[PDB]
């Protein structure tokens, strides 16, 4: 079960910093994280510098997408915890994007199916002949 | 997504950037990616474009001929065509202080002027003109042809008078049509005019329109022409001492061919260029019956092309497929013109400053020198235009399942040995000038000249002999007599030519001193890096070995990313990118060769070129620090004069030039954060958070950024090498 | 004004090294690297290095402003030989009225005070213009590094490479064109080394004419 | 008389440099006593100066309207002539050191093709072998023309191309 | 955006997603020897071009290639 | 029993793979069925430093 976002939530103990947090986030988009976090401890953020983090899940939030997977990635590095993403746009509808397998896309989860690829060896693809209609970039098969 | 400007991007328009603007301001032209670009379609337009930029063109000379006729010193010139000097236009511009009132007034009769050095002038009163009313009535004429492409450009754009796909491919009949109308037709109508007005003229008779209605412009008009014993028009030329603005010693000869020069005007003779041109038209119109049409015969191209098969295979299918592959491709029809007009845009430089066609225009020194680097850097970029086309031809239009077996495929094939020989000329090249420029100056340093080395350029000296030099004394044809070539053709132009050539004061096979061997092994070397730059990028287009599938990303994009160890600068228009560069610095070289060389000749000191251009510190001494002093000196606290806009220029190229090498050295990804720094200053401003930006603020595009950098580098390489030719000539005139 | 935009470029390579608003993972690619790709409209000299590079650029024009400044106040304001009526200076004080305007300085101080370096071949200070256009040499090739990149000039060594396998003779270890960050390296320092050699060739020619 | 050069003897302008080298080294040559180091040193500078100026008019060497020696190139005016010295012979012995160091090359890198990490004897090299390849390429010409009748020089087209 | 591919010259290493800095592509059923896993590229709304999966992917030649389109807020990385 | 022998060097006609037309000895032909079995080695690297490389068979041709 892919957890949805959840208001209202904690936040981890610092001061302030000077990046994102623009026009962009409040009418376009802001993405958000949430990850277990035992142990209270202390990290590093990605547009900022050091803060502490009590144990429990907790929840924060970015500008930009590289900006949490980052942090996912950190999370790996150390001690194996496990934070999610989501997405929100202007009329305040959410998506959860990472990880929709639960199983970090780096490892196939039970079954799908996938697109944009296509079955013939690397090169041996057509000349500018026949490709006049050029459909921005082509997927070859479509 | 979101439609906003322009109307032919939807994938530009959803972008949030300033990016957009500019990829519209440059991709207005690209009439081929565009969304929905069909070919029969696509003609029209380019037609249309066509109509535009020859009204542009025809505009721009109507503009030129105006401010002759009404602002410029015409009438002052005609008369005493050796006391005066040009004027262009005049000045209404406040910022000028009463000293600058007091310093362009060279002319007198008005206010501020400045100089002409288009070169109009010779042209159009050699062609016959004395009047400003000529003048303006061109002008006039000119603009209403340039209406006149304005609206047939937009005629074929509404139905009942688009044409159609097929009148296009019919390139047999409209070959037929510029070889025998474009170039036959009008050459046999400039001989006319020549026959007519020019002559006419030349014998100071004021013969125009109002009175050539009953002029015989040579006795028994027109009869030996019916009855035969054509040679009667060329039994009394201009006579040697022929005044040109009046009837001192003239004739009535109208196709001459004694091929020399007018005296008191310096140029071919009057008379010459008339037969010149009949001739040229004559054979053209023979050229343009060439080919097979609806009811004329001829003989098509599918069926030469695909006959001309060397048996022993030594080039496989010859030349079969290759009409289906030209006809179906417009990019390589560009690069064929641009190719032809560039090298005839070199031949036509040569051939200007060694033959002047224009009467009273060799004596005039600053027009020359302008005129010839104008045209040599317009050749440069049309040759690097023809060579960027034809890399966009494998690029973008290209099919090898035609091409299996012709020339082109085997050209692709061993692309790694042109590719290496040119390397290896270039190599050669470099390291021996260098080399021996370094050994002079070491050499120079030291205090002995005669240990430098001063190879005797035997080649060309000796094709001057050939010619008809005697200075170095080969005993050689048109040298000694005892050979068919010098006496065949006596009584024909050699006597004029043989006058010419061994005068030591004209420009004709000057003198060749060791010093210039060493110039044209160094111009070779530019040639050749340019051409070896131009080849690469054209033949590793499709694919190379780094990037096998570069055939996908199309021509213009900035790299393939870091990986591999890096990729950067890898695209063909990279590679375009450094041959301008190298264009620039070849035709740089090639300037400073003539104008130093014709500089030391007008000063009467040729031996100063025969003894300094033998290393670098005379290049530097002798010339760059030395021809200076007035663009240094155009304004001081002693008052400025006529040359301080000149160096005021002269400031402003290096200024651009600094600001090329900004955009060059100085890349995007440094600029990307500041800019989003800015942003954050700017959004966070008391009270100046007001009405915002229209699209977003981004760094300039890698491809743009050095697109701009080297439209600056190339710009103010121009402008400042223009300001000195011109300040350093027509400030001092020696 | 120059030593501003130095100490600028410096203190942004410095800062925006362990993080960014563009790329927070800044840290693990390490302080030496040319970039992190083409993405975003494209990311070039994103790395401290870089801005070292362009802090390089930078000191160099300051310093070269600065010293020119004194090597002018002091021919102009400051030395000359004294006569029984007050001292005549090298130059006719030069300084007052042409450092106002950027034409000055080639008016008066870098075209009147080069005629040494270009006139010393006839006697033991050759060197120095030999030095002098030896530097200017390397300055433009170091340009040529500066304005290019390796995707050419691999393809080209690819050519050539390929003219060598028809004789045999390529070598074992596999030549490749230099890395991006040492591109960048060769470029400023070839740059750096034809602007001081110079200016030195110039300050050193010169006063050695006039003392 | 070939070019309109001249026999450099005959040139007023090359006595006339002579001179005005001669004398713009007496004029600080004045400076020193007979005994000490520098003047012996200009003495000597001025014997070679003399020597370059002597010895260059032999054989013949053309110099032009402005004294200085002017190279020939063109073999055929070399040749009909006493000029096949200028650049014609120095033509030949390039072509024969630089061949000779191709020779040693190309041989030394193709016997080093065969043992295990060939890319170690590029950056640590066998000096005895150098040295061995290095006194035995001065008969290159006799073995380059040979192998290339053998065939042992051309690759049969198994490179790596992209066309 | 920017159309990514995925040829059949693939072996499943899973590194190309260990790398991508934005979590685009995955990897779902593959017949392969040991991992047997192949690349896809289900969601582009996000990738910006940064080409870092290109450089990890060891396949000769590379089995993903990105196809540069347009640029967007996510396509130019803009904060703002 | 489906590709050459191992410890067989060949030669490999990937058009647009780094090694074209240069020999390389065989590490594993693949013998569990796959569209690309013959696994190949060579010594020399290339412009990212891999060694190995997976071909076709179709591809793969016969020694020198
Ligand atoms: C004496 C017998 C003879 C000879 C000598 C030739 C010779 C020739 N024939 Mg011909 N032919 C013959 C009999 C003969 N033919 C007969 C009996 C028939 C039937 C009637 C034909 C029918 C025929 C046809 C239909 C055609 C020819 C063509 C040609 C020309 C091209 C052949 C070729 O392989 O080019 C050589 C191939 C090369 C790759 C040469 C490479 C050139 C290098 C790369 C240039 C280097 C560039 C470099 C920068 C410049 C530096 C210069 C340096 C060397 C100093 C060639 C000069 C063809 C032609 O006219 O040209 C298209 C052609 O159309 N022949
Ligand atoms: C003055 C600056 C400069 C210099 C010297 C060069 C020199 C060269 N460029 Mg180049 N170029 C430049 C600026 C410069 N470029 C710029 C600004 C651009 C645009 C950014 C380009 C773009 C460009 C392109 C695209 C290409 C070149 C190429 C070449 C090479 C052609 C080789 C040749 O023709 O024979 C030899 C030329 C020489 C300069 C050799 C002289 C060097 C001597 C031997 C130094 C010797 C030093 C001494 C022995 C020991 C010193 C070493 C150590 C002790 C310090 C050549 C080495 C072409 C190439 O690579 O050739 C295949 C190529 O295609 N250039
Ligand atoms: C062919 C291109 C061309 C170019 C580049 C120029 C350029 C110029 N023109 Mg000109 N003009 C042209 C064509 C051109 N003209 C033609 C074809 C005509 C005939 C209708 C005129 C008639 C004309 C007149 C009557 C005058 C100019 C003037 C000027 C100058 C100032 C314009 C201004 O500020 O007034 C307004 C700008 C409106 C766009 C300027 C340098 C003025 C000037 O100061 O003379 C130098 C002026 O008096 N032009
Ligand atoms: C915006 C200002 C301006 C404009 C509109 C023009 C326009 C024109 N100039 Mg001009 N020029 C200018 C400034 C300008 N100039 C300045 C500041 C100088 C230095 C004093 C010159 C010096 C100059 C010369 C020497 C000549 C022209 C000439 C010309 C005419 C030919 C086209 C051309 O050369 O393009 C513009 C040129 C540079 C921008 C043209 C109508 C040519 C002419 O005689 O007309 C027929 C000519 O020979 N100009
Ligand atoms: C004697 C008949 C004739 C003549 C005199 C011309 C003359 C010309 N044609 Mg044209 N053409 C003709 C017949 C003719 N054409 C026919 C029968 C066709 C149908 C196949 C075409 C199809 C055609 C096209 C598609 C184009 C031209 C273009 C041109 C112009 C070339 C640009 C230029 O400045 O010229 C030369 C300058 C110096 C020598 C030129 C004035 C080009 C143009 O500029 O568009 C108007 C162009 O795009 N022509
Ligand atoms: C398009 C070129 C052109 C045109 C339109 C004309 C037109 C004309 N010519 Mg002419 N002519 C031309 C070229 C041309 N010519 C050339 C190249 C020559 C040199 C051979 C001559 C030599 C010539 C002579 C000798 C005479 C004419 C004459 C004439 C006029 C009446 C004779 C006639 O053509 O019937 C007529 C208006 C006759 C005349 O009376 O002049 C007005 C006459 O005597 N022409
Ligand atoms: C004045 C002498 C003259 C003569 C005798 C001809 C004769 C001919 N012309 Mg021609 N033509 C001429 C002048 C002449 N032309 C001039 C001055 C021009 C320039 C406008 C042309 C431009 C021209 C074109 C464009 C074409 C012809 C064509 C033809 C041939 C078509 C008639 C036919 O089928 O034969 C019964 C024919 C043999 C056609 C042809 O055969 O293609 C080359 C063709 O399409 N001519
Ligand atoms: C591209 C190389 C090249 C060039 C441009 C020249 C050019 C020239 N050579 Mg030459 N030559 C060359 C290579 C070259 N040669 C070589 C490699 C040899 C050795 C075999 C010769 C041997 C040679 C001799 C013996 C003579 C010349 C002569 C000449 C001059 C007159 C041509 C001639 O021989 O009479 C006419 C050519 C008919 C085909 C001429 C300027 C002649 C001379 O000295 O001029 C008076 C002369 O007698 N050459
Ligand atoms: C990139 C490309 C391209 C382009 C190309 C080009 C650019 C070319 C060119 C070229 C050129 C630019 C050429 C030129 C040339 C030259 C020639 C061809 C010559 C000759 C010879 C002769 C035969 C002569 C003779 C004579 C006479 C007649 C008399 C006097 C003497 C003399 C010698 C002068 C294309 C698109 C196509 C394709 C794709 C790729
Ligand atoms: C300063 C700088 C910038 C930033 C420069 C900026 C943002 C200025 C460009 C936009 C401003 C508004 C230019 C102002 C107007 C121009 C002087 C001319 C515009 C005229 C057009 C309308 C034709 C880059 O983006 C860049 C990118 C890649 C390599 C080097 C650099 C670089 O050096
Ligand atoms: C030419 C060029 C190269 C190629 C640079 C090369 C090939 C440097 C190689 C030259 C060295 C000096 C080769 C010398 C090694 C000799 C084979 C052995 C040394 C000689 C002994 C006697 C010591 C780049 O790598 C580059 C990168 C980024 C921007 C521009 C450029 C650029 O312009
Ligand atoms: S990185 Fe390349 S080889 Fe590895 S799993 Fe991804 S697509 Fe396949
Ligand atoms: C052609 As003859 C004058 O040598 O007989
Ligand atoms: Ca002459």
């Amino acid at each position: 079960k892919q957890p949805e976002l959840d208001p209202d939530t904690p936040s981890p103990i610092f001061g302030g910093s000077t990046g994102g947090l623009l026009r962009k986030a409040q009418v376009e988009e802001f993405y958000v994280i949430t990850w277990e976090s035992p142990k209270e401890q202390i990290f590093e953020m990605p547009t900022g510098g050091a803060a502490i983090m009590r144990k429990g899940p907790n929840l924060l939030k970015f500008a930009r997408k590289e900006q949490c997977m980052a942090l996912t990635t950190q999370l790996r590095s150390k001690f194996r915890q496990t934070p999610c993403f989501y997405r929100v746009y202007a009329d305040g509808k959410v998506q959860y994007l990472h990880p929709k397998d639960g199983v970090y896309p780096e490892k196939v989860n039970a079954g799908r199916v996938g697109v944009n690829q296509n079955m013939r060896s690397i090169g041996k693809n057509v000349d500018p002949i026949k490709v006049v209609k050029f459909t921005g970039s082509e997927p070859f098969e479509i | 997504a979101t439609k906003l400007f322009p109307k032919f991007s939807q994938g530009l328009a959803q972008d949030p950037s300033t990016r957009r603007i500019w990829y519209g301001l440059a991709t207005a032209h690209d009439f081929e990616s565009h969304d929905g670009m069909t070919e029969e379609n696509l003609y029209q337009k380019i037609f249309a474009s066509h109509f535009g930029q020859l009204a542009i063109i025809f505009l721009w000379t109507s503009g030129n001929l105006f401010h002759v006729a009404w602002q410029g010193n015409f009438e002052q010139w005609v008369t005493d065509p050796i006391h005066v000097r040009p004027i262009a236009h005049a000045i209404w511009d406040p910022h000028f202080g009463q000293p600058a009132v007091e310093a362009f007034t060279r002319g007198g009769a008005s206010g501020p002027v400045n100089i002409a050095t288009s070169g109009v002038y010779q042209w159009w009163y050699t062609i016959g003109l004395r009047s400003n009313q000529e003048l303006y009535v061109s002008s006039v004429f000119l603009a209403l042809v340039s209406a006149v492409f304005l609206f047939a450009g937009w005629l074929h754009l509404q139905p009942n008078f688009q044409p159609s796909l097929s009148w296009f491919k019919d390139a047999e009949s409209r070959l037929n049509h510029h070889l025998a109308g474009l170039f036959g037709v009008s050459s046999l109508a400039w001989t006319g005019h020549l026959v007519h007005v020019a002559i006419p003229e030349s014998r100071g008779q004021h013969v125009g329109w109002d009175n050539f209605l009953s002029v015989l412009p040579h006795p028994q008009g027109l009869t030996p022409f019916w009855s035969g014993n054509w040679a009667a028009y060329a039994q009394n030329p201009d006579t040697a001492s022929h005044a040109f603005g009046t009837a001192d010693g003239s004739g009535t000869a109208i196709l001459t061919f004694l091929g020399g020069f007018h005296p008191q005007t310096q140029s071919l003779w009057l008379s010459d260029m008339a037969h010149h041109h009949l001739a040229i038209a004559v054979l053209f119109i023979v050229a343009g019956h060439m080919y097979r049409t609806n009811f004329g015969i001829g003989h098509r191209l599918e069926a030469i092309l695909e006959a001309h098969t060397p048996p022993a295979g030594g080039l496989g299918a010859g030349h079969k497929g290759l009409f289906h592959t030209v006809n179906n491709s417009l990019h390589f029809q560009l690069g064929l013109a641009l190719a032809s007009v560039g090298t005839i845009t070199s031949l036509v430089a040569q051939h200007m400053y060694s033959l002047p066609p224009y009467a009273y225009l060799a004596v005039d020194f600053t027009t020359q020198a302008s005129l010839y680097t104008h045209h040599q850097y317009i050749a440069g970029f049309i040759m690097c235009g023809a060579f960027a086309h034809g890399a966009i031809f494998f690029i973008r239009d290209y099919d090898p399942e035609q091409n299996k077996g012709n020339v082109l495929a085997r050209v692709l094939d061993h692309k790694e040995a042109i590719i290496s020989h040119l390397s290896w000329v270039s190599l050669f090249l470099g390291f021996h000038t260098l080399g021996l420029y370094v050994h002079n100056d070491v050499v120079q340093a030291f205090g002995t000249p005669e240990k430098q080395i001063l190879i005797e350029p035997v080649f060309a000296q000796w094709i001057q002999a050939a010619q008809g030099k005697s200075l170095y004394g080969f005993d050689l044809l048109l040298a000694s007599s005892s050979s068919p070539a010098y006496s065949a053709g006596q009584s024909l132009w050699l006597p004029g030519w043989l006058e010419a050539i061994n005068n030591n004061q004209n420009s004709l096979f000057l003198t060749i001193g060791p010093g210039d061997f060493l110039v044209h092994h160094a111009i070779a070397l530019g040639l050749h890096t340019t051409t070896l730059i131009l080849v690469k990028g054209a033949l590793d287009a499709r694919g190379s070995k780094l990037m096998p599938d570069k055939k996908d990303f199309g021509y213009s994009f900035p790299c393939d990313g870091p990986g591999r160890g890096g990729t950067c600068d890898i695209s063909a228009y990279d590679a375009f990118y450094l041959a301008v560069f190298w264009m620039l610095n070849t035709i740089g070289w090639v300037t400073f060769y003539w104008h130093w060389k014709h500089l030391t000749l007008w000063q009467g000191n040729v031996s100063q070129f025969d003894e300094s251009s033998t290393y670098l510190m005379g290049w530097l001494r002798d010339y760059l620090w030395l021809n200076s002093s007035q663009l240094i000196n155009g304004y001081n606290p002693f008052g400025m004069n006529s040359l301080s806009v000149w160096a005021w220029t002269f400031l402003f190229g290096h200024l651009v030039y600094a600001t090329g090498f900004m955009f060059l050295i100085s890349w995007r990804g440094y600029w990307q954060e500041l800019i989003e720094t800015l942003v954050w200053a700017h959004e966070k401003t008391p009270l100046a958070n007001l009405v915002y930006w229209k699209d977003k603020p981004v760094a300039l595009s890698i491809v743009q950024a050095r697109l701009v950098g080297l439209a600056h580098f190339s710009v103010g390489y121009i402008f400042t090498y223009a300001a000195f030719l011109i300040a350093s000539t027509a400030g001092r005139f020696g | 004004f120059t030593i501003h935009v130095t100490v600028l470029i410096l203190l942004k390579g410095v800062l925006f090294a362990r993080s960014s608003r563009l790329i927070p993972d800044k840290a693990n690619l390490g302080f030496r690297f040319p970039c992190d790709g083409p993405g975003r409209g494209g990311t070039c000299q994103v790395s401290a290095w870089d801005h070292v590079f362009l802090g390089l650029f930078w000191m160099y024009n300051s310093l070269s402003i600065v010293i020119f400044h004194f090597s002018w106040k002091m021919q102009s304001d400051v030395w000359g030989t004294v006569t029984d009526s007050g001292v005549s200076h090298i130059t006719g004080g030069n300084f007052a009225q042409s450092a106002n305007t950027i034409n000055g300085w080639l008016r008066d101080f870098l075209w009147a005070q080069s005629s040494q370096v270009i006139q010393s071949y006839g006697s033991a200070l050759s060197a120095y213009g030999l030095m002098f256009l030896g530097a200017h040499f390397v300055w433009a090739f170091s340009l040529m590094f500066l304005f290019s990149g390796r995707g050419y000039w691999q393809e080209l060594i690819e050519s050539i490479v390929w003219a060598h396998n028809k004789l045999r003779v390529a070598p074992s270890i596999q030549p490749r064109a230099l890395s991006i960050t040492q591109g960048r390296a060769v470029g400023v320092a070839h740059y750096l080394l034809g602007g001081i050699a110079t200016t030195w060739s110039f300050f050193l020619a010169r006063i050695i004419a006039v003392g | 008389d070939i070019a309109g050069l001249t026999p450099c003897s005959e040139s007023k302008a090359y006595n006339k440099l002579e001179r005005k080298e001669l004398k713009v080294l007496d004029k600080r040559l004045k400076q020193y006593e007979p005994g000490s180091a520098p003047y012996l040193a200009l003495q000597a500078t001025k014997e070679r100066t003399e020597n370059r100026f002597k010895t260059y008019a032999k054989q013949g060497l053309l110099c032009g309207n402005d004294g200085l020696p002017h190279l020939i190139s063109d073999p055929g005016l070399a040749l009909r002539f006493n000029h096949a010295g200028e650049v014609f012979i120095p033509t030949f012995g390039f072509l024969y050191v630089a061949g000779y160091i191709g020779h040693v090359g190309r041989q030394y890198i193709i016997l080093s093709k065969e043992d295990a990490k060939p890319t170690d004897k590029e950056i640590i090299l066998d000096v005895p072998l150098a040295l061995k390849l290095a006194f035995q390429g001065w008969a290159w010409p006799l073995a380059s023309i040979q192998e290339l009748r053998n065939g042992s020089l051309l690759e049969k087209d198994e490179n790596i191309t992209v066309s | 955006a920017h159309v990514v591919k995925i040829y059949d010259t693939c072996i499943g290493c899973t590194q190309c997603v260990r790398a991508c800095p934005l979590d685009v592509l995955e990897m779902v059923p593959w017949d392969g020897c040991k991992a047997a896993q192949m690349a896809s590229s289900p969601r582009t709304e996000d990738c910006v071009g940064c080409k870092r999966c290109e450089t990890a992917c060891p396949t000769d030649f590379l089995s993903v290639r990105v196809y540069l389109g347009n640029e967007s807020t996510r396509s130019l990385g803009l904060a703002y | 029993e489906i590709g050459p022998k191992r410890g067989s060097l060949v030669k490999v006609l990937r058009p647009e793979s780094y090694w074209y037309n240069q020999v390389g000895k065989v590490v594993s032909v693949d013998q569990s069925g796959i569209r690309y079995p013959v696994v190949v080695r060579f010594e020399n690297q290339n412009y990212a430093g891999v060694s190995t490389n997976n071909y076709a068979l179709d591809e793969i041709e016969e020694v020198k």
